[PDB]
This record gives structure tokens, C-alpha cells and sequence, in this order.
């Protein structure tokens, strides 16, 4: 293209890409030199120093600073190339159409089109490094589900991303309400038809990012109660079992190919996508502390050529077999052994799935800091699809929640009971109201400087109905 | 017809060009119509017409910005064409030249750019330049980027994005590529083969669909370095218009294991993509140098992938491989095979034109003096390919300012706009870095070019003739040496006393029929014989093919015809193809010593003695060698050329030195004292008293003894 | 197909693994082929390469190659330039036991490959092929490929005059009259430069007894020495008498010696191999 790229991607890469991250370092008691002029120690400490990181206890390396290491170690400017695009996510299916004189594939292969062996190595950057509840309630309420019925769960979470400035160019997903979608759950697992998932989050997508949210994850809960008097749960997830068994690394997977990070730096245009999975399991004490994984590149290309499934032991992921239409060559995963020296070994039969996996860091923003929260809200109205404990989303309970205070005024009380995710979907998918009523129903929900929108929204016909039906309902 | 003639438009408009009636009325524009306008280097521009009765008809007015742009100057011929479907530009994204607007207060847009398309119309395109005079400033600006692509009409509604930092000046000039023809002289024979080799095969695709064949994807130029091939690659890229894609061999070299074959990988796709495509691989040699040379897996690797990605190519893909190496014996030779670098060109050091083209077109923006005799310093210099050239330049600015420093205060950091005035290279200067400069071409075989005559040779009329016959005739009238089946005779034997002047014949032969000659002295050979020269025998006789129709030139071959040289000589004349324009010259002392395996038939088999100069001769040598210097009027060498009977030419040419030593000392005397422009007739007087032979008598009579045993031999 | 410079670009270690795959494949899906093309860039000789991997690839090969002595119709091909660079070990039984050698063509056999090269080619009526494959001696296939294409290139720079460069098209009457004449064989053959004659090939020569005057005598003990035994071995067997091996000639140089051994080599319908005394 004769240079960059031209493609249009979420404002927070923008802004990091503009920054250069450059850490300043003072004079070291090692310079030998004059005030002016650096050596080898005063120079600036690029963004992607392996040293400083593993120094600050930082893991990963922030990937917005491994795409600066990967412009800088290339691309020279004003000459000696045409700008080579640095970036190429991983494809392992074999080309049907190579063609040097021999035939597709099922009968016919030559050496320039043979997938070459894989190198399974763990990967170094992370795409989004801190993933940030607004509030707690969000994932109490979560737990709460399992709490009264004892079944897991499981519910996608939407929210936006933004800087992180305590890692070198990081990012941080800032998850603002979780939804549920309609899942069969059991004890030791849980099953829910992918088609119709889909076609009710197609939907609740489309409403979402009218408000201006974004899905950004799943969550799920693998938690078991000990015998314990209190409340005690055994930490079966740690350094010593699996962190994330095979089909969960699975679903993670599919999960990010199915929701791409549209890039400027790639061929195609996108690049390991933005989608943080988060597992509730409790840590080596009685809490319920959470975590965060995902998924590395490869294995995010390893698994839309299948070629991966799940196996009887937790930790390892069983490997397929060729056949028409799926060609799997053979696979090596390369640790180092103690001695510092890299090793590879074959695994055909299975291999560790921690080869497959990036950590993240769970956290609550300060409780003293400003509070941008979107949602005063995760303490009423029941959630969407909590059919089987005694919630249910109905008249009634609009009648017994938002009709006093709707009858009288208390614009404050009435802006803290309208601001509320699942209450703006139901009341959506009542249809009582208007397309632009329905905007600026939300805009008063879900913004500040809300008074005059508010104004307007009680003002409207739309609102009166509204308020006599809940008033005409028991 | 539509080759409009241009002219200075009084109007400074960015986006205004006034026509003739009668062109417009031709080509049916009418006024206020946008039409596109392609100068030079395929730069286009979009200009609204605007009918002038003023101009001769087939001439139009533009500005200067607009000449700038397309690279043209006045009185050039620029096409016009219809643009209707020219939209309006949803949103132009420009920003202005730093040094344009350094000291300028308040928002840039509005006081300048706001009034200038508002109510305008003005088409824009990317990369063009429009300047606007504002109040008592005028500012140039760049057309950045322009939605839709590539230009569009700046309408009333049209967006203006001004924010971004200020884009600097050198960029544009320090970084002047799209270099075209003009930059190189010297060089034409080269130019047009390249340009034959990679022009027509994606310019004129059609012409080999027509035909049906596959045109020839590699292109191997090479020879000295310092000559230009790279310039010459970018220019043919820059003047195709092609994606050209240029790849280093240090670059490419210097990257992690595992990642300059994905670098090559990546480059080739690239190519491929979008073709058609110009791939230039420079420096190929430190990618794949020779085999004999290292052998580490990292370098066997790289050379793998680029054989496998050449291989690979071989389809319909419109993609050109041009690569740069200093010689043709350090490639590997894998690459040198059909469906690869099968088509070689050889770069030579320019000749006395071909310098003074170097000279002009380096030494045009110079601050250069009234006394500049540029031809002088082509004739001087010799084997100063194009970076001496420029390197001279440089030495001698650096002389003039040195010179000038006198009126320079390093401490103070001002300097006085007079004093720059001031500032102007002279004749000293360049002679100064003349004796200063350090050329190094010569240091190595290189093919070079000789226009001696038959008038620098003296007497030697049966050899000249002879010489005739069997080089002139099969170059000049193959068609006969076909009808009557007679191979050409590859070479011959020149033997003799030394300083007969056997060059003189071999550069004459190689003039007559316009070949570039190649000399090979004995201390090369001998270098060779020991190993540790940097050129090889095959590597001599592949530039001459390369370089054909050549002349090759062994001088004092007895040194290696006392062989493993002389066994890899012998090969390499056999084989060369007959039909090639390729001719082998030996020169020696010592016929006898050579080898009698180099006589054989199909080889130097003829054998010519080079005799002493005639007293005619002598006195046609003396007259030559001092036809640029001043002699006494009414002198006759006559009495000197009598005097020295059996002096061969380098005996000639040491008379006259002395006599100039003479000369010059007696000046020299003279002025310290203080008259003698000229030489006198006692000066050479002295100079044939200090004469001396360099031929013994007993040397001479074996010559004659060896030319009557071989005449004898063919005497029936 | 595995290309040899192909297998060995990849990264330590993926080299084997796509040798290993590519026959285990050729056996699942029998019956195959696999052409092992520039083998000697996946095993030169022992001593060429001493690096480790170069000998995990040979002994990789080797036992693949040994492993697919079966029932399996997989047959392995592989070919090479010069016959010596391939490892010795590759050259045993149940391996590359089977050798061709590819000698340059004769004047019928370049009068074919131009035949088969010059058809699409607007040649002009005046052309002479079977002169060309005449002239053409020691010329390779791909040498003749080269000499067309160079010949259509001089034919297009000849008619270059009335084409306008500036213009990207061209009229269209110009364009349909291209048509190479013999003058342009004659330029292309005088460009062209062959290589196979730099080293010892096979080429068949065509030489009868009557290019040689005189030597009867010496006709016919060559005659006796040769031809019986190549033609008749049955009464030799009979006798039980094997022919001898060599001969010597020796005389005054120029006598024709090399045209005594072509005849003779024609005579027998054998291939005939030449060593200058450079070589
Ligand atoms: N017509 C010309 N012929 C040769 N050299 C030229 C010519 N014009 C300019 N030069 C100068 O000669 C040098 C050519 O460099 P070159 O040998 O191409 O570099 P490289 O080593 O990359 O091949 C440059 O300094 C260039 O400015
Ligand atoms: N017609 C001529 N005959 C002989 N020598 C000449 C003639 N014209 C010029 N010369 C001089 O003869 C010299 C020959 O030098 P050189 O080539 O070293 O010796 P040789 O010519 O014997 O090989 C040149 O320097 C040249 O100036
Ligand atoms: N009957 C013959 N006797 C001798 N020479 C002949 C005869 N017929 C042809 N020739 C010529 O002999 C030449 C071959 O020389 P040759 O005897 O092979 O050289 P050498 O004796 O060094 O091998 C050819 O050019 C050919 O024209
Ligand atoms: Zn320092
Ligand atoms: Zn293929």
C-alpha cells in the first residue's frame, strides 16, 4: 500500500500509539563521560525492556509496546523498503489452491504448501492487561445466583476499555454490568444451545452499544462448597492442577476468533482480539477470589483449524488425527529445563495447556478515587434470565420497585432507580416506548448532566402511558 | 494537439491554467473546466482551464508551483486530458511547512487557507503543493491527504483538517528520489539495455502476448563500485512507475536467526501481490555470497529461501528481479542458471564525455567561479568513476572555504550574508582536490573504453592492414564470413622489443570497431598464479562476454607462459562461443618461452612481429608526443628523428621528458632569479647527448632470427 | 513433490519433520510418487557438509527410504546434476539402485525442442529450422528456450522504431505484425552462450566411414575390435573368448584420431564421452 496501512480502530490504540513510552534514566554512578552525552546506562529504557519488567514483577510486555519493538527492529524510513506489515496472526489451514502442478489437497500435496511443523512456545505480550470491576456488587450478584440455587453459571460481561498507566503502554478492560444468557445448569457443569445464545446477544448487543457498552468477556463460576461451617471452598485451581482445563481454554478461543481486534498493523487488518475470560474458583483459602486468562495467539489459530479437543486429564488437551479437509502436522512444545537450556518435545497424545494461556490482573478501582460508574445499580430489579430461582422480571415487580418513587418525583432517587442495565433492557423490550423516547430514556440513565433529560423523558406521552399501565397492574 | 506548450501563467492560482482559443476550441475544453495535466516523471495535477487569447496557439500558462509540482520547466510539452468524474473532496487532512510558518501568530487556517477554498472549487490532489498569500506572507502547504482518493474539489462544504505538527523542508530535497534519466550520463549503452530488459515487459505487456513468449525475469548488473548501479536501478523504478520494492543484503543479513528468511519471504509476496513489481535486491552478494566462502547453517539457510522464492515466481506475475553485485565470481553460482539471473549487465568507468556529464550534472548548484574549464578536468581525469567525481567536488568546496576562512570567526556563530556571497570555487581548488583525491577502480579488472585512431601509430602499414583483415572484417561483415563458412579468427600474438607501442595497435583494433577494451597487466596474473587476487580468469572472460563485443588484452605473458593459470586460460578460450565478438590480444617478449600449447589452432595461433619504428615513425612519434607543448618556433625534429636510429618509442618519449626537464628547470631558475615559454633546440641537443639505448644489438638479431625461422616455417 | 533448497530453508528441525510427513502421506494414499527434486541439497557428499543437522536430514532420509522397502506402490525419484555429489550411502540396495543419465540432445533432438518451443511464436515464413538445429552444437533445452526467446526479443527492438513508449497502448496493426525472421536465430545464436560443455557430458555423434579418407587398414582392426563383439557376443560366448577393453592410438598430431573414435563410436550406436587434456 505503498505505506501504512488505512483502517480505523478503537480510540484507545490510537492514543497509545501515539505516546512512545520512553523511561528516563538518570546518570549512573558507572557513566564516564561529561554532563552532556550518554553512554550505554543513560540512555532511555525503551518501553519493552525485558530487565525492567521482570525487575517491576510485570509478566507480559503491554503487546502496544511489542508493536513499537516490532516497528522499531524493522521498517527504516525514507528507504530501504515498502513497509513490509510487521504484524500476521497465525493460520495453520492448508492452502486448497497452491497449485505448483499438483492437485487440491485430498489427492495431491507439494512441499510449498505443507503446513510446516508448529512450535508451541508461550507467548510474551498480553493484549489487555487489567481487567477492573466498577463495583463489587457486579460480581457479588453473580456468586449471589449460585449462592441460593448451589448450580454454576456462567454470563458474558460488557464494558469498555481505556489506559492503564501502571504497566508501560497497558490497557485495562473496565467491565460496567454482566448479562446472562439462557444456560442449563447442573452441578458439575452447565450447557447452553449456542444458536439461540447468540441470536438473544445479537440483540442485546445491538441495545448495548446504543448505551454504548461493548461485550468484553465471559465469566463463569467453578466454585464448590467444603465442609466447613462458614463459608470454605476447596481451591481446586492452582499451581499444582490445571488453571483452565481443556474446554475452557477451548470456548476462550473460539470466543476471541469470534470477536477480532481490528489493527492498522497487520495484512488483514486484525489482530488477537480483545477478550479477557475471568474464572471464579476461590484461592488457597476459604475466599472467592477471581481470575483472569487468555488465550495466546496460537492456540486462537490453533483451534480454527480444530486440531485440539478436550481430554480426560484437566491440565491437557488432546490432539486429533489427519483426514480430508484437516491436516495436522506435527506439534512441538518448547519449555526451558532447569539448566536453562530450551527443549523441545514431541506431544501427539497431549500436551500442557499452560503453554496455551496469558494471565491477567483482577482488580477494584479505589474506593476513595472519582467513580465514573455508568450503573448506580446491581442491587434490585432481577436480572434477565434468573427463571429458575424465584426472580422474574414482570409487572409486578416494576409495580414494587420503581412506582413509588415514580408517583412522587425525588429526581435523585429517580435518576439512582433508572440507571440500572437490566431494568433499561426490560422496560426496552416492553416497547411501550419510542425510538428517540428510548434514546433519551437512556441518555438520562446513563449520562451526567441528566436533569434536563430526565425533564424531557417525564414530559413525554410515552412515560405517562407507561407509569398509568404500572399504576393499572397490581 | 494536446501536447500544450508551457508558459509562466501571470495568475499565481494553485489551480488556474490559461489555453489559447485554438487549443481550446481543438480539444473542445471550454472555460472554467477541470482537466487533468501530466508533465514529467508521470506527475499529474488537476487545473481548471481558463480561455487567454494571448498565448500562440498550442501554448498554456501555468504558475510556478504548478511546474514545481510536475517537475517541469517552461517550454516544456505537457498532455491535458478530460477529468469529469472528479467528486468533491469529503475531507482534506494538510498541513503546512514549518519554515513557512515560523512567526506566524493566531490560527494558521482561518487567516490564510479559509478565504482561499471557500467559494473556490479548487481540485486537489495528494502530494501537490499550493501556496497562499496572506496579508504581508505567502505560505506553501502540502495536500496530505485527500477523501475520496486521490484528489477530489474542495468545495464550500468540503472539511479541513489543519491540526498536526509542521512537516519539515529537507525531507523533500535530501531524500530527492524519483530520479530520472537526466541524473545519469555516461551511461547510455547500460541505461538502454535496462531499460529494454525491464520497460517493455510491464509498460507494453501485450507486445509478448502477441508474440507468445515468456519475457526474461532476472537482471544481474555489476561492476566497480562507486559507479552508480544503484542510481541507475532507482531511476529505471522511479521512471517505470512501478511498485518498486527495494531490499538490502546487510539489512536483510543483520536480522535474528529465523527472521531474514521471513524478511525474504515477505518482501517476495509483497512483490507478488501487487504486481507488477520491480524487486531490487542490492548487495546480493552478502546474501549469497560463494560457495567456498562461510559455511554456517545461517548462511545456507538465506540462500535456500531465495532460490526456493526464485523458483517460485515462474508465472504470469509481472515481477522483476534486479540485483547489484561488485563481481560476477561472488554470487553463488546456482543463481546464474536459466529462470534465474540469466541476463547480465557489466558497468564500466566512463570515458572523457561521459565525466564531463558527471561533472555538470554534480557541479549545478555550485557556487562555481568565472574560471571553470570543466572540459579541462574531464580530460585529467581518468578512472574516476562517479563517486571520485563527487568526492572531487566535495574536496574542492572544502578547499575554496577553507581559503575563504580567513574572514571566518568559528567562535562567533553569525556569519555575515556578504561574506557567503563571496563564497565561489576556482580552477585551484578543483587541481588542489585533483592531487588530493584517491581513485581505486583501476586497482582492479575493469572494462573501460579507448577511442585511439590509426594516427597515434606510426608507419606499421602492412600490420595495420593485417590487423584490418582479421578483426575489422568479421565484426563489421559477419553475413560474409557466413555465406562463405569461415569461423572468425579469435585472436593474436603481438611479439616484439619492448616499447614498440603493441598497446597503441590494440587500443587502435579495439577503436575501430567500437569495443570495450579490457587490459590484464602482468602483475594481476601474477596475483592470480598466487592466489591472492581478488579476480579470477573466469571472472575476466565473463565480463568480457558480458560486455561483448570486447577486447581482451594479456600483457607480458611469458611471466605466466614459463600451469594451472595457463590450463584455466586454455579452457576458458575454448569456451568461448566462436560467433561472440570476443577477441584475446597477447603481448610478450619472449615468444619462444610460451607455452606452445597457447599457439595451437583455436587459439592465439596468428603471430605478428611489431618492429622498430621507421625514421618516418620517429619523427610522426616526436611530433605526437608534443603537440601540446610549446616548441620553438621554426624547429624541425627532422635532424633529431635522423640522430636516433634504432630508438624505439619509450626511448623517444624520454628525450622529450628531459628535454621538458631542461626546459622547466631553466624557467624555474629564471623566475627565482627575477622568459623561456618555449623549449630550444640546445635543450634537445642535451637531451640526445644523455640518450641511451634500451635494445642491445644481440637481442635485436634474435628477434630477426626468430621472424626468419617463422617466416621460413610459411615459405614454399 | 519435496524440492530439495525448499526442505532445507526451513528452521532447525522442521526439516525432518516434512520429510517424515511426506512419505508417511505418499504410503497412506498409495499409490504415489515422490520426486526428491536437487537431492543434493538435502545430501551432499560426506565430506562436503559436517554440519549436524545436514546429518540428521541424510540419516533421516535414509531411514525413510530403507522403512519403505514394502508391499506399498510408492516409488521414490530423485534427481541430481552431477552423479558423484549425491552421499554414497543413498546409492545401495533397496535405495537409489536404478540410474539415468541425461546426455545433451543430438541435431533430431534440437530440431525437436525448437519444433516443440516454436510453435506459438509468429514466426515469418522465411525461416530454416532444421538449419538452426544444424548450427546448434552442445546447445541444452533450456540453451534453445533462450535462444527463441532472445530472437523474439530482438524482433520486437527491430519493430520498436514505430512503437511509441509514451503511449501505453499501441496501435493495434503493429501489434499484428510481429514476426521474427531468420536474421534474428542468427543475432540470438551469436548472443547466446551455452554451458554444458564446460564438464564431461554424453552426447551420440553421427560420424560414418567416409568423413575419413584412407586407413583401411587401420577401419578395419578398429572394426574387429569393436563391432564383433557389441554386435555378435554370441559367438564370442561360444569360444568363450571375452573382447578386449581399450585401444591406443598414436601418431602425428592432426591425423584425425578423434574422427576414427566417433566413427567407431557410431558404428557400435554408442554414446561417445570426450576428455580435452585441459580437462
Ligand atoms: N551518472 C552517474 N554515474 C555514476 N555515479 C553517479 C552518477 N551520478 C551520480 N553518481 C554518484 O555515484 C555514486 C553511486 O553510488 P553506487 O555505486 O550506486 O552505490 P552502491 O554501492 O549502493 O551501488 C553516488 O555517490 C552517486 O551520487
Ligand atoms: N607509434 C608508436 N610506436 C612506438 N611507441 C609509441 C608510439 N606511439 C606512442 N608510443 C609510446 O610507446 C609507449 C609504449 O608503452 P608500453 O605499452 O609500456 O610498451 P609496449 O608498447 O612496448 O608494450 C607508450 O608510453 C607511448 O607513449
Ligand atoms: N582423414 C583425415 N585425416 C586427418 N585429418 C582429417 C581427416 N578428415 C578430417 N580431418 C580433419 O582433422 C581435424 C581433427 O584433428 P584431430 O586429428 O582430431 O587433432 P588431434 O590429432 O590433435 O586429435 C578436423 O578439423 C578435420 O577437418
Ligand atoms: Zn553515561
Ligand atoms: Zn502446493
Amino acid at each position: 500500500r505503498y505505506g501504512p496501512l488505512r483502517i480505523k480502530e478503537l480510540a484507545v490504540d490510537e492514543e497509545l500509539e501515539k505516546e512512545d513510552g520512553l523511561i528516563p534514566r538518570q546518570k549512573s554512578k558507572l557513566c564516564k563521560h561529561g554532563d552532556r552525552g550518554m553512554c550505554e546506562y543513560c540512555s532511555p529504557l525503551p518501553p519493552w525492556d525485558k530487565e525492567y519488567h521482570e525487575k517491576n514483577k510485570i509478566k507480559h510486555i503491554s503487546f502496544h509496546s511489542y508493536l513499537k519493538k516490532l516497528n522499531e527492529n524493522a521498517n527504516k524510513k525514507e528507504n530501504g523498503s515498502s513497509y513490509i506489515s510487521p504484524l500476521s496472526e497465525p493460520d495453520f489451514r492448508i492452502n486448497k489452491r497452491c497449485h505448483n502442478g499438483h492437485e487440491p489437497w485430498p489427492r495431491g500435496i507439494c512441499s510449498k504448501c505443507q503446513p510446516s511443523a508448529i512450535t508451541l512456545q508461550q507467548q510474551e505480550f498480553r493484549m489487555v492487561d487489567h481487567v477492573e470491576f466498577q463495583k463489587s456488587e457486579i460480581i457479588n450478584e453473580f456468586i449471589q445466583a449460585w449462592r441460593y440455587t448451589g448450580m454454576q453459571r456462567f454470563g458474558y460481561m460488557y464494558g469498555s476499555y481505556s489506559k492503564y498507566d501502571n504497566t508501560p503502554l497497558g490497557i485495562k478492560a473496565v467491565v460496567e454490568a454482566i448479562y446472562e444468557p439462557p444456560q442449563h445448569d447442573e452441578q458439575d457443569g452447565l450447557t447452553m444451545d449456542v444458536e439461540q445464545v447468540k441470536n438473544e446477544m445479537l440483540q442485546i448487543d445491538r441495545q448495548a452499544q446504543e448505551m454504548g457498552l461493548s461485550r468484553i468477556g465471559l465469566i463463569f463460576t467453578d466454585l464448590s462448597d467444603a465442609g466447613a461451617g462458614d463459608g470454605s471452598v476447596f481451591c481446586k485451581r492452582h499451581k499444582d492442577s490445571f488453571f483452565l482445563s481443556s474446554l475452557e481454554v477451548i470456548m476462550a478461543a473460539r470466543h476471541q476468533t469470534r470477536h477480532p481486534n481490528v489493527s492498522k498493523y497487520s495484512e488483514q487488518g486484525f489482530f488477537s482480539s480483545k477478550f479477557v475470560t475471568c474464572v471464579i474458583s476461590g484461592n488457597l483459602e476459604g475466599e472467592i477470589d477471581i481470575s483472569s486468562y487468555q488465550v495466546s495467539t496460537e492456540a486462537e489459530a490453533l483451534v480454527t483449524a480444530d486440531m485440539i479437543s478436550g481430554s480426560t486429564f484437566p491440565s491437557m488437551a488432546y490432539i486429533n488425527d489427519t483426514t480430508d479437509e484437516r491436516y495436522v502436522p506435527e506439534i512441538f512444545y518448547m519449555k526451558s529445563n532447569e539448566y536453562g537450556i530450551t527443549v523441545k518435545e514431541n506431544a501427539k497424545p497431549a500436551f500442557p495447556v499452560d503453554y496455551l494461556l496469558v494471565t491477567l490482573t483482577h482488580g477494584f478501582p479505589n474506593t476513595d478515587t472519582e467513580t465514573n460508574s455508568k450503573f448506580v445499580s446491581s442491587t434490585g430489579f432481577p436480572w434477565s434470565n434468573r427463571q429458575a430461582m424465584g426472580q422474574s422480571q414482570d409487572y409486578q415487580e416494576l409495580k414494587k420497585y420503581l412506582f413509588n418513587v415514580a408517583s412522587s418525583g425525588d429526581f435523585n432517587l429517580l435518576h439512582e432507580k433508572i440507571s440500572n442495565f437490566h431494568l433499561l433492557l426490560y422496560i426496552n423490550s416492553l416497547q411501550i416506548l419510542s425510538p428517540d423516547e428510548w434514546k433519551l430514556l437512556i441518555e438520562s440513565a446513563v449520562k451526567n448532566e441528566w436533569e434536563e433529560s430526565l425533564l424531557k423523558l417525564v414530559s413525554s406521552a410515552g412515560w405517562q402511558t407507561l407509569v398509568m399501565i404500572l399504576q393499572e397492574s397490581g | 494537439d494536446n501536447m500544450l506548450l508551457v508558459d509562466d501563467a501571470i495568475n499565481d492560482d494553485n489551480s488556474v491554467i490559461a489555453i489559447n482559443s485554438n487549443t481550446m476550441d481543438k480539444l473542445e475544453l471550454f472555460r472554467g473546466d477541470t482537466v487533468l495535466v501530466k508533465g514529467k516523471k508521470r506527475k499529474d495535477t488537476v487545473l481548471i482551464v481558463l480561455i487567454d487569447d494571448e498565448l500562440e496557439d498550442g501554448a498554456c500558462r501555468i504558475n510556478r508551483v504548478v511546474r514545481n509540482n510536475l517537475r517541469i520547466r517552461l517550454g516544456d510539452l505537457v498532455t491535458i486530458h478530460p477529468c469529469p468524474d472528479i467528486k468533491y473532496a469529503t475531507r482534506i487532512s494538510v498541513l503546512p511547512i514549518a519554515d513557512t510558518i515560523e512567526g506566524i501568530t493566531g490560527n494558521l487556517f482561518d487567516v490564510f487557507l479559509k478565504p482561499y477554498f471557500v467559494e473556490a472549487y479548487r481540485p486537489v490532489r495528494k502530494g501537490d503543493h499550493f501556496v497562499v498569500r496572506g496579508g504581508m506572507r505567502q505560505v506553501e502547504f502540502k495536500v496530505v491527504d485527500v477523501e475520496p482518493e486521490e484528489y477530489a474539489v474542495v468545495a464550500q462544504d468540503t472539511i479541513i483538517h489543519w491540526e498536526g505538527e509542521p512537516i519539515n523542508r529537507e525531507d523533500e530535497e535530501n531524500n530527492m528520489n524519483e530520479v530520472g534519466y537526466d541524473d545519469i550520463g555516461g551511461c547510455r549503452k547500460q541505461m538502454a539495455q535496462i531499460r529494454e530488459m525491464v520497460e517493455l515487459p510491464l509498460r507494453h505487456p501485450q507486445l509478448f502476448k502477441a508474440i507468445g513468449i515468456k519475457p526474461p525475469r532476472g537482471v544481474l548488473m555489476y561492476g566497480p563500485p562507486g559507479t552508480g548501479k544503484t542510481l541507475m536501478a532507482r531511476a529505471v523504478a522511479n521512471e517505470t512507475g512501478a511498485f518498486f520494492f527495494l531490499i538490502n543484503g546487510p539489512e536483510v543479513m543483520s536480522k535474528m536467526a529465523g527472521e531474514s528468511e521471513s524478511n525474504l519471504r515477505k518482501a517476495f509476496e509483497e512483490a507478488e501481490k501487487n504486481a507488477p513489481a520491480i524487486i531490487f535486491i542490492d548487495e546480493i552478494d552478502s546474501i549469497a555470497p560463494k560457495r567456498d566462502k562461510t559455511n554456517g547453517e545461517v548462511e545456507r539457510r538465506v540462500v535456500s529461501q531465495l532460490l526456493t522464492l526464485m523458483d517460485g515466481m515462474k508465472a504470469r506475475s509481472n515481477v522483476v528481479v534486479i540485483a547489484a553485485t561488485n563481481r560476477p565470481n561472488s554470487i553463488d553460482p546456482a543463481l546464474r542458471r536459466f529462470g534465474r539471473f540469466d541476463r547480465e549487465v557489466d558497468i564500466g568507468i566512463p570515458d572523457a564525455t561521459g565525466r564531463l556529464e558527471v561533472l555538470r550534472i554534480h557541479t549545478k548548484n555550485m557556487k562555481l567561479a568565472d574560471d571553470v574549464d570543466l572540459e579541462a578536468l574531464a580530460a585529467e581525469t581518468h578512472g574516476y568513476v562517479g563517486a571520485d567525481i563527487a568526492s572531487l567536488c566535495s574536496e574542492a568546496a572544502m578547499q575554496q572555504i577553507r581559503e575563504k576562512m580567513d574572514l571566518i570567526d568559528l567562535d562567533e556563530d553569525e556569519i555575515d550574508a556578504e561574506v557567503l556571497d563571496s563564497l565561489g570555487v576556482t580552477m585551484d581548488n578543483f587541481r588542489f582536490a585533483l592531487g588530493n583525491s584517491n581513485p581505486s577502480a583501476l586497482r582492479e579488472t575493469v572494462v573501460e573504453s579507448v577511442n585511439v585512431t590509426w594516427d597515434d601509430v606510426g608507419g606499421l602499414d602492412e600490420i595495420k592492414e593485417e590487423l584490418k583483415e582479421t578483426v575489422e572484417y568479421p565484426v563489421l561483415h559477419p553475413d560474409q564470413y557466413t555465406k562463405f563458412g569461415l569461423s572468425p579468427s579469435k585472436g593474436v600474438l603481438f611479439y616484439g622489443p619492448p616499447g614498440t607501442g603493441k598497446t597503441l595497435l590494440a587500443k587502435a583494433v579495439a577503436t575501430e570497431v567500437s569495443a570495450n577494451f579490457i587490459s590484464v597487466k602482468g602483475p594481476e596474473l601474477l596475483s592470480m598464479w598466487y592466489g591472492e587476487s581478488e579476480s579470477n580468469i573466469r571472472d575476466i572472460f565473463d565480463k568480457a562476454r558480458a560486455a561483448a563485443p570486447t577486447v581482451v588484452f594479456l600483457d607480458e605473458l611469458d611471466s605466466i607462459a614459463k600451469d594451472r593459470v595457463v590450463n584455466q586460460l586454455l579452457t576458458e578460450m575454448d569456451g568461448m562461443n566462436a560467433k561472440k565478438n570476443v577477441f584475446v590480444i597477447g603481448a610478450t617478449n619472449r615468444p619462444d618461452q610460451i607455452d606452445p600449447a597457447i599457439l595451437r589452432p583455436g587459439r592465439l595461433d596468428q603471430l605478428i612481429y611489431v618492429p622498430l619504428p621507421d625514421e618516418n615513425a620517429r619523427l610522426s612519434i616526436l611530433n605526437a608526443q608534443l603537440r601540446k607543448t610549446p616548441l620553438e618556433p621554426g624547429l624541425e625534429l627532422t635532424a633529431i628523428a635522423k640522430a636516433t636510429q634504432g630508438f624505439s618509442g619509450a626511448d623517444l618519449l624520454y628525450i622529450v621528458q628531459r628535454a621538458a626537464k631542461y626546459a622547466i628547470k631553466d624557467s624555474i631558475e629564471a623566475h627565482r632569479q627575477h622568459p623561456v615559454p618555449y623549449i630550444t633546440k640546445e635543450h634537445f641537443a642535451e637531451a640526445m647527448k644523455t640518450a641511451k639505448r634500451s635494445v642491445s644489438d644481440a637481442e635485436l638479431r634474435r628477434y630477426e632470427a626468430y621472424s626468419q625461422q617463422m617466416k621460413a616455417s610459411r615459405g614454399q
